[PDB]
């Protein structure tokens, strides 16, 4: 659309979740040429939505897929492919090179940010309208990292959070505000979260909100609210005792708002939440211990009340199937009064758990908010690790 | 495997002369011939690669020549310090095969 | 863009090099249908950049790839495919037939020149806007050859250098000036270079500059500066002792400007350089002897001072990985004050060095100028010659 | 182009032939998914040229390619694919179903005619702008057949020749004049040819000319000139003793203009010719006896003088490689003073001659007129029937 976007609506009433799109990438990859991806996200253009993910430069079935469990290699790009098609060697478009990304569209065209390099000489290049325009070196030389999901723009301004430093320590997270590709401004992490890792975001009423990972000492979730106009921000935790990170302790009756709810150490998983008062929904794995299942629970006022519980659920995928990363996205350009809220779930396959195959790849599964209360299905990746042997 | 063939196996000239030493191989190795010299009780050293490019610090007086299968190291002004074995070595395809050496006696 | 281009900017300050695009063509070719290419280049349109290369009419894994080491066959075309996708049988567009090419876009549409035939009855056809418009017979009946990289246009005029005659002798190089496809003019090689082979070029401030191959008797590099307006030109050598051709002698302390710096005979490799004074950068292989590694070195004033040395480096690829051809390209249509300078590196694989497989093909790797001083990674083709056995 | 075409130029001076496009379809089909085609043609749009051919609904390497030697099946369509790409399962567009076609573009959009059915209840459907608009039943119930190459339009009128009846007898050939898809008019074969089979055509100076097959009793070639405006036509033979059909007798010193030059019986091969006086060129196989090699010979005034001989040649493909069908095409929409004349050559492979494989398919090879006298190469399909075993 020839004019930048504004976030002018609020969320629609989230009463159940319908299916939006699921590629069956791993089921199709026992016989077409699908690339091994990991870390998916889905982000829309004014004209189409498309799945994204980091590639590993090899197909599921080809010999170089052995060891795609390694997060970082100079063979990974951010690639897009049409909704619910597989990332296949032939329909996949490359966006930019490197091992951590984040991309979003500003109303006019799209930005895409790729981070690359060795852990202590890594570098970000912010592409905008498929041309490189800015580069950022590491500020702390320890695996410089950005969102792994859709970033969000308002009036030409798209906040990105980055983190460089350790996911065990204090690390140095830093919020940037780009416009048309250039560094407008940036800010150090302000507010109460201990460590910020890997956020997923959304926008409503001129506010960009983000749910993230406390990989340091938190089983609850640091949340960052950004004012795109003031180019300013806070961090805090989700008050609700329903813990969404994973691994997890049992859920308290009273969680904690301003510090990491403790129990688990140096471990997390990327995840999201829609924080909108009575109409709040928190996604989390069904497993306490590992990436199995995905549940969506209505927990009214979860961000604020430190004693909040579910009033309604929805299982996205059974505990006896596998889950993984999750982040949010919205069709910002979509006719209506409000924003249909949506999310994706990475279905991870292979190693380390299904170790009989030497690879690790995944599937997208994805849902969006239905105001009617629709019946539920649960949505398995679907492949049999035994046909690849 | 390529086969670097050398003959003669001993060679002699006097002080101040020229000598030439024949290295040939199985197939066309496209000038990619290396020359080493190994003096008695010493490491080899690189004289020449691509049959003509003198390595850092080997003097003008060691000249490289060849083509196809056929190569020849020429030494001029044969000094007393030039007695050593000369070795050729293919470097067109793995494995790098060496000739069997040639002794230079100074007559 | 409906109006021809002008080179109106100068180069931007080249302080490090970020990653622009790397197809993992050979890693993907153990399992998708990739064509065996060699001689890549990358050239932009106002609307997209795309990799190019000469095809060999067969896939990496199919049986007819045996012997693709032969440079010339009536089965090779100039093909393009989107940035960082593989040249695959299904996404690759054919531009024109034959074994040596050069293509560039004039602002309006693109020209593409293909040379074809037996060594003594070879012929060039200059395609423009995907229609053939001019043909050129051989002037010396010995393997008529043109750039193997992006040619450059100014105000409707695109210089191409060609060479026909031997790469051992005196050969007869000849600069042509096309406009809209027709021969505007042409010139014999004027200036000090002995032999001119295979140039790569660039444009800044209404000047098209070219770095080339002295396959006859030079380990330094003949450079051709062309005035697109006067339709005139000189040749000279790079003065700097840092020698960029390969095979190479050791580097002198004092190289030579106006004659071939000697040491190696009848051998070369295609390569580039940005010659812009204090802001000059020379790319060369790390190996003295063979195509291993790729280094970019700042050598201030390299074209003129006969005693110039590196003041800064950047390794594009380690000496323990493989390199190959290299040439330059620039996104001429890219918003800004200056020209982001870029280059590609052909990663060659197979024979003659990795002779266990019967083929020879390659990968692109490609970088562009970052003014910030970014950290460095080194960028391997990546395939294991052992999985193709 | 929003207005119908007119043939307003004449041919350009044909002094040699450059390469226009060669898919290496059979070399690529030992490892990508190429469809088995036969009967190729190439026809341009105002916006692109593309190869065409009849498909056989199976890939070279798949099991159902066994027996693709059978001309007619209800599994063949007219398909197009971009220039010099293979007809592959994934890039090939289907035009219409059946076993004999002819297609051409009228300036505005394209027409395409497909013939289908059993030999005695066969039927033609004339598609125009990828919608069916007219149908034609058989007038003589014996394998109703049309051009197998580009048909030609003038001012909205495109003549098509059809034949139904036997290629041993008298058969009933009938010229139709379509406009926008409808039957404007039609005519029975008028003029001196005995039997007319399978023409290839071209247009210059408001005249559509066609060279065809006398499969009945002729080793010379019946030629049909059509006035698109008067919607009228004659037939005659090529006078020249240089015989272009194949199998062939030796060439006379004096051939015959108005009757079939005799020697061979009930056999032919599709072929073309540019008949333009002093600037005439006749293509024919090098073999007397079978489809080997392809030669282009300048025979000045061949259509009229009954004692004409070659004054110049050009070998398109050696006698020790294979040829096949040939027909003409021209980029009618291509900037200039005159028409660059072009042709294709079907390279046939497999059975019946290379019978070790159970299939029969082919390659295009294609050239266009160069006014300069360019050197020549000869252009083999290129595959080794031994790698498919
Ligand atoms: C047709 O389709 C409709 C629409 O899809 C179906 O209706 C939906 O069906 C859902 C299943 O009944 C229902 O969800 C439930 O809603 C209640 C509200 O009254 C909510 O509390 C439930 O949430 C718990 O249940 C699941 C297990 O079933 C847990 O895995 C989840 O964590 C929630 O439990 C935990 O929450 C609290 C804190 O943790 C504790 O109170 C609780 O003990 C429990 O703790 C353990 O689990 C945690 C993780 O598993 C762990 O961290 C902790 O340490 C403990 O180990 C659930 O959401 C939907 O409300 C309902 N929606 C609608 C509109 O109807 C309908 O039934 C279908 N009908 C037919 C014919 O098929
Ligand atoms: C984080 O990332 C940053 C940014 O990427 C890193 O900084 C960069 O790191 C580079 C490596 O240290 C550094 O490059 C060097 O810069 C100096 C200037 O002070 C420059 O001279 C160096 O160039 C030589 O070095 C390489 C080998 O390391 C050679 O292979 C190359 O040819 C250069 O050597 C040859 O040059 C001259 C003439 O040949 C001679 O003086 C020299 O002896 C040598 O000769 C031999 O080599 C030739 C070919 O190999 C051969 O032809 C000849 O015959 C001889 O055999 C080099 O470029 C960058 O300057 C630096 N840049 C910046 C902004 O910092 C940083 O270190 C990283 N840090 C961490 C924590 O990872
Ligand atoms: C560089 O490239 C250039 C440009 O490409 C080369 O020049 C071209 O080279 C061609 C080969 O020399 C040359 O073609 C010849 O031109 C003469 C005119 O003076 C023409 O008559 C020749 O035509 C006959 O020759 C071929 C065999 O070579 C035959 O297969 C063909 O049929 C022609 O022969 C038949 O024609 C008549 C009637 O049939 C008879 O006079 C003749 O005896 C013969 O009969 C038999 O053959 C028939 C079929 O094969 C058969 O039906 C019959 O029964 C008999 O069996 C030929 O076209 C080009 O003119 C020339 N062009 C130009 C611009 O130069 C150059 O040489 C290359 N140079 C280098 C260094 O590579
Ligand atoms: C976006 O909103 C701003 C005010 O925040 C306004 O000035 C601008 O023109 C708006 N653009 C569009 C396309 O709504
Ligand atoms: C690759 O997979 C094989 C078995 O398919 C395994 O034995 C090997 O260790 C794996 N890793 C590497 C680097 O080869
Ligand atoms: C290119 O520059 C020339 C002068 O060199 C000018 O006349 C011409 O119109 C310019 N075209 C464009 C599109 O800048
Ligand atoms: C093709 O490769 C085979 C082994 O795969 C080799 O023996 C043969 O000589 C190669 N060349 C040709 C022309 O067949
Ligand atoms: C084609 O020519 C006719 C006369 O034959 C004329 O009336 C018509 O408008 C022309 N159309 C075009 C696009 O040239
Ligand atoms: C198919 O090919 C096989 C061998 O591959 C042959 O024996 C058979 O007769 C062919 N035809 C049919 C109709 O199966
Ligand atoms: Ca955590
Ligand atoms: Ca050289
Ligand atoms: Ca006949």
């Amino acid at each position: 659309i020839r004019d930048f976007n504004n976030l002018t609506k609020g969320l629609c009433t989230i009463n159940s979740w319908h299916i939006y799109g699921k590629d069956n990438a791993v089921r199709i990859g026992e016989d077409s040429d699908v690339l091994v991806t990991r870390e998916p996200y889905v982000s829309c253009d004014p004209d189409e939505c498309r799945f994204y993910a980091l590639s590993q430069g090899t197909t599921i079935r080809g010999k170089h897929s052995n060891g795609t469990i390694h997060d970082r290699s100079q063979y990974r790009a951010l690639i897009s492919w049409p909704l619910s098609s597989p990332p296949t060697v032939y329909n996949s478009r490359v966006e930019c090179i490197g091992w951590s990304s984040t991309s979003c569209h500003d109303g006019k065209t799209r930005m895409s940010i790729c981070i690359s390099g060795p852990n202590n000489n890594a570098s970000a290049v912010i592409w905008y309208n498929r041309r490189p325009v800015t580069e950022i070196n590491t500020w702390a030389r320890n695996i410089l990292r950005t969102q792994e999901s859709e970033c969000v723009c308002h009036n030409g301004v798209c906040p990105v959070v980055f983190t460089d430093g350790s996911a065990t320590g204090p690390a140095e997270t830093r919020i940037y505000y780009f416009k048309e590709g250039k560094i407008l401004k940036w800010e150090p992490l302000a507010g109460t979260a201990k460590h910020i890792e890997e956020c997923s975001c959304y926008g409503e009423r001129a506010e960009i909100t983000c749910t993230c990972r406390d990989n340091w000492q938190g089983s609850n979730r640091p949340v960052i609210r950004i004012d795109p106009v003031a180019m300013t921000h806070t961090s805090q935790y989700i008050c609700s005792p329903v813990l969404t990170d994973n691994p997890r302790p049992n859920d308290p009756t009273v969680g904690k708002c301003n510090d990491p709810y403790p129990g688990n150490n140096n471990n997390g998983v990327k995840g999201f939440s829609y924080l909108d008062g009575v109409n709040t929904w928190l996604g989390r794995t069904i497993s306490r211990a590992s990436r199995s299942g995905y549940e969506m629970l209505k927990v009214p006022n979860a961000l604020t009340d430190d004693k909040s519980k579910p009033t309604q659920g929805q299982t996205i995928v059974l505990n006896t199937d596998w889950s993984g990363y999750s982040g949010s996205f919205m069709d910002y350009w979509a006719e209506g009064e409000c924003y249909r809220a949506c999310f994706y779930v990475e279905l991870i396959r292979g190693r380390p758990k299904e170790d009989k195959v030497w690879w690790t790849s995944n599937s997208i599964v994805s849902m969006c908010s239905s105001t009617e209360f629709l019946g539920q299905w649960d949505w398995p990746d679907g492949a049999k690790i035994e046909y690849f042997l | 495997d390529i086969v670097m063939t050398q003959s003669p196996k001993f060679m002699s000239t006097s002080v101040g002369d020229r000598v030439t030493i024949t290295c040939k191989a199985s197939q066309d190795v496209s000038t990619a011939v290396v020359w080493y010299q190994q003096k008695p009780g010493q490491s080899p050293k690189l004289l020449i690669y691509w049959a003509s490019t003198r390595h850092i610090g080997v003097p003008d007086r060691f000249a490289g020549s060849g083509s196809g299968t056929d190569y020849t190291l020429t030494i001029s002004s044969v000094q007393a310090e030039d007695l050593a074995l000369y070795y050729c070595q293919q470097h067109y395809s793995p494995p790098w095969t060496f000739g069997g050496g040639t002794k230079l006696e100074i007559k």
